[PDB]
């Protein structure tokens, strides 16, 4: 699963 | 042990494995999951804002093109950075690297240092204690009670006060991102 874009 | 870590994020599974083999080799970086205050070189495999750039930036960290390890590789040893920087997607990005480089003493930000105190949601998306860590390492002040403060960023349940800035977390992360003070208005929750 990827980090959190913002 | 290397006293630098390098972060990588949004980083497919296949080429975090060629980066972990490429510091294998080359050596001088830990790898860390996450900005740190060792962190000196943050690698992303897209160029989205994630909290690792958002952190990266308020360090004052490398942001790099996955590309940078690649060529490292090839030449056998770590190169120049600055062609790697991810400068068009995070103008700040080499700004503030430039400014934590001619730093004596640790580095921190001036971007907020004009703002008044700032209260972050506990409920903020970043996460309050990450925020809170943005907006500090930028140069701003931060308020541990919303009556510290004339702006109060994040979702806010208690009565509104009528000289105070009601702001999205975004006013926060647009700025670090441009290096500008967003104007307020396009922020109001």
């Amino acid at each position: 699963q990827a980090s959190q874009e913002y | 042990k290397p006293t630098r870590t390098l972060v990588m994020t949004s980083m497919p599974s296949e080429k975090q494995n060629v980066v972990i083999q490429v510091v294998d080799k080359l050596k001088g970086f830990s790898i860390a999951p996450d900005v740190c205050e060792t962190t000196t070189h943050v690698l992303s495999g897209k160029p989205l804002r994630t909290l690792n750039v958002l952190l990266g930036i308020a360090r004052g960290c490398w942001v790099l093109s996955y590309d940078w390890v690649l060529w490292s590789l090839e030449l056998g040893h770590w190169i120049s950075e600055e062609p790697f920087e991810l400068s068009h997607h995070f103008p700040a990005a080499p700004l503030c690297r430039s400014e934590c480089h001619l730093s004596a003493g640790p580095y921190r930000g001036t971007l907020f240092a004009d703002q008044p105190a700032m209260f972050v949601s506990p409920a903020s998306s970043p996460p309050v204690a990450k925020l809170c860590e943005l907006v500090h390492l930028c140069g701003g002040r931060v308020s541990q009670v919303p009556r510290q403060a004339s702006i109060v960023i994040g979702p806010y349940s208690g009565k509104k006060k009528a000289t105070v800035k009601y702001l999205s977390e975004k006013w926060v992360l647009d700025s670090i991102t441009q290096h500008k003070v967003c104007a307020p208005e396009n922020y109001l929750l």
